[PDB]
């Protein structure tokens, strides 16, 4: 009725969708961004890729959408679908690995005045720093910049909307844990050109990694091996009868250490941990190495151990006596006096190396835990 | 200012698929350039890569220089993809995957008819890295790209620095490194005998890699391994009799470990590229380790066995003594360890040589290409 | 004829494609939603991912499509492609982990006075909380919330069929699991203005009994060699060395087992239960075999004149046999017996315990099938 | 020109012909539609999850009464082409195997006969969830059932009436195609109050199993078995190889364990039955048991596991005395038990070894029955 | 000017592309096709997949494209957009694993006459036999047929154009090498139907495969494992005192190669070959087993080598004489003589079955080499 058909048709005719609500040569189209990650689905620190939930709150005004009693008078605020709207080519700077998912053909709301919001339920593919400094106990801050993609601060400008945590909807299924995250605004003008360039939202993800299951399995076969090597020390000094017997273990255990290496480097390759983490294992594991080789070479270190009728009796007794000598010689080879030395020599070494391994372990755990 | 009429005027005559060619005998002036921003996948064994390229596209078409209502209004216009001549880009030698987000994006029409456009593109390509690129001397990645549509007698591409870079935004998480990026603008005439040249864009990228992490995983094990065998070698002189087999247990253990290595890193080179030089020293320094190793058992294999009524009976018993003595004597002339002791120093210096031959040469294959 | 061209015409003349079968802001169009499941194909019980297939039976009324003589009274039922009605761009609050396949753009069944029937089968990528709690016999339940991803319940009401319909209605016979019931409850969380999603409960039971069987054999068969290594001492004391061979062997075996367990839960993990205590059972055989190994170690050794010669002979032999007789006093077999029966207590106690826990685990936490 | 411009203007396919309207001569019984199924190839089989990716020639036929042409259409050329959007195309749904939308068997070029009859038949790369069940492994290897037809239309808007499966069975499959029957039908159901959509029901009864796993897998068993078999022959020839004999247990043991490990791996990739999987692991356990037996049986026994006259009598004393020790050991030796052991190892190996291929047969006979 | 608008307008009205330039009831549409293959980026011998590029040189004629001074006169040869063309659904009969890529949206060659060509740089994935007989030394010829998809002879016809090799641009980085490539034409009518069916181009790729990597490592462990077997035989002569030691190396050996066959199955099923090959390794190596079977069984083959004062002097030397003839007994069995026949018996037999392995191996390559 009330100019019913005349209302609706007029609107279609003189209105070009593609036109950008440019208002004189100035303020650019003022458009603000506001991301609220509802939640995260999955991440790969190794490949620094994340699939996340984002509701993008996009705001801007088109004074061409203002109305009178025949549009606003009809029903204050209403639902108009996107299409007709000029969609900022939003883009995560050093990220952007994937298209915005569910950004397309959604709707928006127009007020009696004009103000419009476009907030389609997104979830997409991301790309943020993790560097080999993300899995640390001391984390790294995922630097993520967002802003207008192909338009300049003269044609348009993307601005921020508010502060909010990243652990606000951080995934509890993540193999990592959050410290804090902040985001502040910025305008990037380049010494290149004397012009005034796009605006941007810079995310900073500060989170520290490593789920604790890993922790237990690995350090215990170490104190495990510690005891066998501990036995590697005590077994010899309290019984050199199974030196070779332990030859076996030395084989079974470094190979155990070798195969643990396949498993945890793929972990290494599975998750990017700051290499300086690797040196822990480096000297630790390798002392199992230098100690053995010496301990067991030393274990090994030892030469071979690892009237007339009366005279008959004395030529015979003399035979038993110098072989008597001989027996004592090889025993004069494998002494039990210094195998005790190596026992405390290295156990203090191990309690040193060990407590030294615990050192930096404990130390930056004095930093991380904080 | 005829703003409406002008728009409506040209659109009347506005021609889509026709190039802004003054006439037909001197082509149009097309500008292009690429700034690397992402080198996403380096599969050198197959010679392919994925990069987010800034396709800087530029050309001229005054078919739309405007008046006061559009040129003067703003010396800058952002008009839709589908609305002007568009270079369907691709890398002759590389692009093996149609560009992604490299097209259908907002272009730029200044006021005099200058056209600027720059979409980001993730796409696949195939540069060199043909049984080389793993050295210390690097194979220059040569990618030439051009429109795959028309040929230079109508289209002409331009470029700039051919001296200045790929490391401009070369990824920091790459297992490699770049040292120079040269680029030339050229005509079309290849080995295949094609004429009517369509100019293209050459992309040199001589880059370095090899930042070994596996190096000392390889270097300490071998020393531990060498020592282990040198244990096998010197440990015998120290070791008891129950050690011949002791030594054997090590061979078993030594190569269990060995081919396990042979299975580990061979995998390495198949998932990534390949090259034989570094490969030669390992397996053959490895085969020599094995060689003198089994040689050792063949050495701890070599040697023959070390692998009145009163007096008549006193006579004969004094014989078992001298008799068996002749026997234990056997042991003597058999196990007088000239070969073994010397075998230690045999492998020792041979060890030093194999090592020197190798690490000295590794010194060279890092020092010539240094 | 009866105004056929007329009706026909007017309809397509006035009919609106993109409009909602309701009049203004009110009770809206009461759409019927009800899916007869086909079957399910993959349960990623580990990440809580669900790919199933069912029919999207939708149905409401288009009093805008009621026909007349020929299409109404002529053929009360006629098929017509959708594309012309508001379609629940339904997403699943937890699930809907991906797009629709055979879900939208398909024909529909349109009745005479406006009823609309659309029955399309589809595959849908969902994600329900089967969490890492999809293996306890007490298992758990999940929330499957379906609903549109641009519409807010304001211009339509959603309504269900049964809530007991069950999910085993089309449970996959291919499932290594089983089901007890499927609850269906209509929801409108007030955290959003938009009345929305419907929660569907999975009181799932997944009992695939296949390899834990030969897993038992290790525990017990390994025990065979275990009880054996604990039995071998007073069986063949000389077990002394061979014993250590057993544990190398025994430990490598269990460590390889360590190898298959993490990579197998890698796709279907839940509570540790089984692993929790077999982990203890592990540690148990592990340490028991190692302290018995220390049981093995604890032994510092084990681990006239005519007549004078005679007399010197009498003393030689006797004198040292006591010495080696001393070794007897030292390595008697008291411990072996006592701890081989402490072995009796330990292994049969810790044995009948997880035996029990396991016992308690399958029967006790079984009835919460609700 | 024979009324051609005018006539195709008469048909105007899209404009004059109702493509959104199916020419079923209005509400009646149905448009006589017929489907023809010919598999062009089977590329992948997944026995474990009852899923198959296979190609089919979707041969389709129905008469388009509005398609009948005249001279400058019909007779001008008694056969011509017209795209999908200009040809009515049945909405053929792979009834129980289309849980994976059809590819390039979609909106493709169709064949236009002269008197309305039309012919559309392109290629279908599809995925299916055929009746594998855990019974698609016994020797019959079940019967894979599939139904094809025009999904949308019913018994008064469509009627589809009705080729071997091995006609294009893939030769790189790990199975064997024994038969493939084809018979159409139509059917209503309980909740529906009317009959509808007719369909192409095609059962594929197949069989599979390698003659290769048998090769390298039983191979080690008679080889390994001879080790355990020799194990008991070897306790005689030289039981003194105690430790070394022990080594072999570790070694024949580690061999045994991961051999079984490779077994489930290929297993999960294949739903293996409980009947067969036990004979494998049951018998390797037979040796596993006897390896443990090997243990004890090999280390099981408690031990085998006048002045001058005065002085030498001392020695004859020490003589005899430890001769008692020496012998306390052969008491344990237990050697007249030797042959019986390895004889009662032979007998059982014969019993069980036979029991298996005995059972092999007792189930090998009835299928061949 | 020159009938400017009149010439391009008339062309669009009475011109059609759906249609094919059918010329009377005869030879079909004269289609000229050919392969111009210049790169083979990826292929897998195992899955017999090939993703290469071949510009589809098509050549045929359409009189309707003939012109006068107002199109020919304009500029002799003019290139029209492909759209105007009826494009055949060409496809790889037993291949076609992938869409041709880069053919759409391209340029078409038109002549004053009508001649036309369009060589598209088509890249696509293929599927042709390689079977297990792909990579031998004697090759297989992959049968690749190509021709119209859904069109029968009564409407379109294609024919070869020229012979060109496959090695003309074959991959020098291929794990294979070519010998010859032939392509002849034909038309296939089927006994089924009395009709005259499609035409097609059948390519046959004749080329031998297999790098030598797998080769070097199959034979190294073989000779090396034959060294330990050789040791196997020689040791009992030079160190039979380590027969058990021998046992250890057989557990060693055995596990190693049993593990070698693990690699085989992975590699072989990971890279295709005709089974007839592994047959070589099969018995040859079961031979080391069959032989160690007998040889060490034989090695362990042997029972256990695997006055009155004057009186006791006699009871005593008696004690000694009894045992002495007894020790003679165990040596009575280890005669050190048959040990030399067994290594020589088998050394020759392995030198012979090795030479046998060597035989068919070299015979087969005296066949390949050809």
């Amino acid at each position: 009725s009330e100019h019913e058909t005349r209302l609706v048709a007029n609107l279609l005719e003189n209105y070009n969708k593609v036109i950008r609500p440019v208002e004189h040569h100035t303020h650019f189209v003022d458009i603000t961004v506001g991301l609220q990650l509802i939640q995260l689905i999955n991440v790969d620190e190794v490949n620094q890729i994340v699939e996340t939930n984002v509701r993008l709150r996009q705001q801007w005004i088109d004074v061409r959408l203002r109305w009178n009693p025949a549009d606003y008078g009809g029903i204050k605020k209403i639902r108009l679908p996107s299409d007709d709207v000029w969609l900022p080519d939003l883009v995560l700077y050093n990220n952007a690995d994937g298209d915005f998912a569910i950004v397309h053909m959604t709707k928006l709301l127009l007020d009696y005045t004009g103000k419009i919001m476009w907030t389609p339920p997104a979830i997409f593919k991301s790309y943020c720093e993790i560097i080999v400094t993300h899995f640390p106990f001391d984390q790294q801050n995922c630097t993520m910049k967002l802003g207008i993609w192909t338009y300049d601060g003269t044609k348009v400008s993307i601005s921020p909307e508010s502060d909010r945590p990243d652990l606000s909807t951080f995934m509890e299924s993540g193999e990592w844990v959050m410290k804090d995250y902040r985001g502040w605004k910025h305008w990037v003008y380049y010494t290149c050109c004397p012009d005034t360039p796009y605006l941007d939202i810079t995310y900073h993800f500060i989170m520290q990694r490593i789920p604790l299951y890993f922790v237990v399995n690995v350090i215990i076969p170490c104190l495990l091996f510690s005891f066998l090597t501990v036995l590697v020390f005590y077994l010899p000094t309290d019984s050199g009868e199974k030196m070779t017997l332990s030859i076996s273990v030395l084989l079974s255990l470094t190979v155990f250490l070798l195969v643990i290496v396949e498993l945890i480097p793929s972990t290494s390759s599975a998750v990017p941990l700051i290499g300086k983490y690797m040196l822990f294992t480096m000297i630790f594991v390798i002392s199992s190495i230098i100690v053995t080789v010496v301990v067991i070479n030393t274990h090994h270190r030892s030469p071979s151990t690892h009237s007339a009728i009366e005279g008959v009796k004395y030529i015979a007794e003399h035979m038993k006596s110098d072989e008597e000598s001989s027996n004592a010689a090889e025993e004069w080879k494998y002494v039990a006096m210094v195998i005790d030395h190596i026992l405390l020599c290295v156990f203090m070494l191990i309690c040193i190396i060990g407590t030294v391994s615990v050192f930096a372990g404990r130390l930056i755990e004095l930093s991380q835990e904080g | 200012n005829e703003e409406g009429r002008l728009i409506e005027k040209l659109l009347g005559d506005y021609d889509k698929r026709i190039k802004p060619a003054k006439t037909l005998d001197h082509v149009i002036d097309v500008t292009l350039k690429l700034t690397l921003t992402n080198l996403i996948s380096l599969n050198e064994k197959e010679e392919a890569l994925t990069t987010n390229v800034w396709i800087e596209i530029q050309w001229n078409d005054y078919r739309l220089s405007w008046n006061t209502s559009e040129y003067e209004g703003i010396d800058l216009v952002r008009i839709p993809s589908e609305l002007l001549w568009l270079p369907d880009v691709v890398l002759e030698n590389n692009v093996d995957g149609q560009f992604e987000v490299a097209y259908y994006a907002n272009v730029l029409v200044y006021n005099d008819g200058s056209m600027y456009w720059l979409p980001p593109a993730i796409y696949r390509s195939t540069c060199p890295i043909a049984v080389t690129y793993f050295p210390f001397d690097w194979q220059n990645c040569s990618l030439v790209f051009r429109s795959q549509t028309y040929n230079a007698h109508e289209v002409n591409l331009q470029l700039s620095a051919e001296e200045g870079i790929d490391p401009e935004d070369f990824t920091e998480n790459g297992e490699w490194t770049i040292r120079h990026r040269p680029a030339k603008k050229n005509y079309n005439w290849q080995l295949t005998k094609d004429d009517i040249d369509f100019q293209e864009i050459i992309f040199f990228l001589i880059i370095q890699r090899k930042p070994l992490f596996y190096i000392i995983n390889i270097i300490a094990p071998c020393v531990l391994i060498s020592s282990l065998v040198v244990l096998v070698y010197f440990l015998p002189a120290q070791a008891g009799g129950q050690k011949c087999t002791l030594s054997i247990s090590v061979l078993l253990a030594q190569t269990i470990f060995l081919f396990l290595i042979a299975q580990k890193v061979p995998e390495t080179s198949l998932n990534v590229p390949l090259i034989g030089k570094y490969l030669i020293f390992v397996m053959f320094v490895s085969l020599v380790i094995v060689t003198n190793c089994v040689i050792v058992l063949n050495v701890s294999l070599r040697t023959p066995n070390t692998h009145s009524c009163v007096e008549a009976c006193n006579f004969i018993a004094k014989s078992t003594k001298e008799q068996n003595d002749s026997g234990s004597e056997n042991e003597n002339w058999v196990l007088i360890g000239k070969v073994i002791d010397k075998a230690c120093f045999w492998i020792a210096l041979l060890l030093f040589s194999l090592g020197t031959l190798a690490i000295f040469l590794t010194g060279h294959l890092n020092q010539v290409p240094e | 004829s009866v105004m056929e061209d007329t009706l026909l015409s007017v309809l397509f003349e006035n009919y609106n494609p993109k409009v909602r079968p309701s009049q203004t802001v009110g009770d809206k169009v009461t759409v019927r939603v009800g899916l007869t499941l086909t079957s399910l194909l993959i349960l990623n019980e580990k990440n809580e991912e669900m790919t199933t297939s069912v029919f999207l039976n939708l149905a409401w009324t288009d009093y805008r499509l009621q026909w007349d003589p020929a299409a109404y009274e002529g053929i009360k039922d006629l098929s017509i492609p959708s594309d012309d009605v508001w379609q629940p761009d339904i997403v699943l609050m937890n699930n809907n982990d991906g797009s629709f396949e055979i879900t939208l753009h398909v024909n529909v069944l349109v009745q005479h006075t406006g009823a609309v029937s659309w029955h399309p089968s589809a595959i849908y990528r969902s994600s329900c909380t089967i969490k890492v709690m999809y293996f306890p016999f007490d298992w758990q339940n999940c929330t499957m919330v379906f609903k549109s991803y641009t519409y807010d319940t304001s211009e339509v009401i959603l309504q269900h069929a049964l809530d007991a319909m069950i999910n085993q209605d089309a449970f996959t016979e291919n499932g290594q699991w089983s089901i007890e019931h499927k609850p269906s409850r209509k929801n409108w969380r007030s955290d959003d203005p938009s009345y929305e999603d419907v929660t569907f409960y999975l009181i799932i039971q997944r009992k695939p009994l296949f390899y834990i069987v030969y897993t038992i054999v290790p525990c017990i068969l390994i025990s065979i060699l275990a009880i054996l290594v604990f039995y071998l001492p007073p069986d063949a004391g000389e077990k002394m060395s061979l014993s250590i061979s057993a544990l190398l062997a025994l430990t490598v075996f269990l460590l390889l087992l360590a190898d298959k367990v993490p990579e197998t839960s890698l796709s279907v993990p839940i509570i540790i239960s089984y692993l929790m205590f077999i982990m203890i059972l592990v540690a148990f055989s592990v340490i028991l075999s190692v302290v018995v190994l220390n049981l093995h170690h604890r032994s510092p050794n084990t681990h006239e004149a005519v007549e004078a010669i005679k007399y010197i002979a009498e003393q030689l032999e006797s004198a040292s046999e006591f010495d080696d007789l001393k070794k007897d006093w030292q390595y008697v077999a008291m411990v072996a017996d006592r701890l081989f029966l402490y072995i009796f207590i330990t292994m049969c106690s810790i044995g009948t315990f997880s035996i029990f826990l396991d016992a308690s685990h399958n029967v006790p936490p079984d009835n919460p099938f609700a | 020109v024979n009324e051609e411009e005018r006539l195709i203007n008469d048909l105007l396919i899209v404009n004059k012909y109702n493509k959104h309207v199916r020419p079923v001569k209005h509400n009646n019984e149905v448009v006589n539609i017929a489907l023809s199924l010919t598999l062009s190839n089977l590329i992948s089989l997944k026995e474990t999850d009852e899923t198959l990716t296979t190609n089919v020639w979707m041969d389709h036929a129905w008469y388009d009464h509005r398609l009948t042409w005249n001279a400058s259409e019909y007779s001008d050329i008694s056969i011509l082409r017209l795209r999908p959007e200009l040809i009515w195309i049945p909405d053929i749904v792979l009834q129980n195997n289309n849980d994976g939308q059809y590819n390039v068997a979609y909106f493709c070029n169709v064949l236009v006969r002269p008197n309305g009859y039309v012919t559309w038949l392109p290629p279908a790369i599809f995925r299916s969830s055929c009746p594998i069940n855990v019974l698609y492994f016994p020797f019959d290897w079940q019967n894979c059932s599939l139904k094809f037809t025009a999904l949308n239309y019913n018994a008064n808007e469509i009627s589809m009436d009705l080729i071997i499966d091995p006609e294009a069975f893939t030769e790189n499959g790990e199975w064997e195609i024994i038969h493939k029957p084809a018979k159409k039908n139509i059917y209503g159901d309980k909740f529906p109050n009317g009959t509808n959509y007719q369909d192409v029901t095609f059962y594929l009864i197949i069989r599979r199993k390698p003659l290769f796993y048998v090769i390298n897998f039983i191979t080690p068993c008679v080889l390994i078995s001879f080790l355990a078999a020799l194990a008991f022959y070897l306790p005689a020839e030289s039981g003194e190889k105690m430790s070394t004999a022990i080594c072999v247990l570790l070694a024949q043991a580690v061999f045994l364990l991961l051999t079984s490990q490779r077994l489930p791996e290929t297993a999960l990739a294949v739903p293996l039955i409980g009947k067969y999987l036990m004979f494998i692991m049951s018998l390797v356990t037979g040796v596993v048991v006897n390896c443990g037996i090997v243990l004890n049986f090999h280390f099981r026994t408690p031990s085998t596991h006048s002045g001058i006259d005065s002085t030498n009598y001392i020695v004859k004393q020490i003589k005899e005395k430890n001769a008692y020790d020496e012998e306390v050991g052969n008491w344990n030796l237990v050697g007249q038990t030797i042959d019986r052991l390895s004889m009662f190892i032979i007998t059982p190996v014969m019993v069980l070894g036979t029991i298996f291929i005995f059972v092999m047969g007792n189930f090998n006979r009835p299928p061949a029955k």
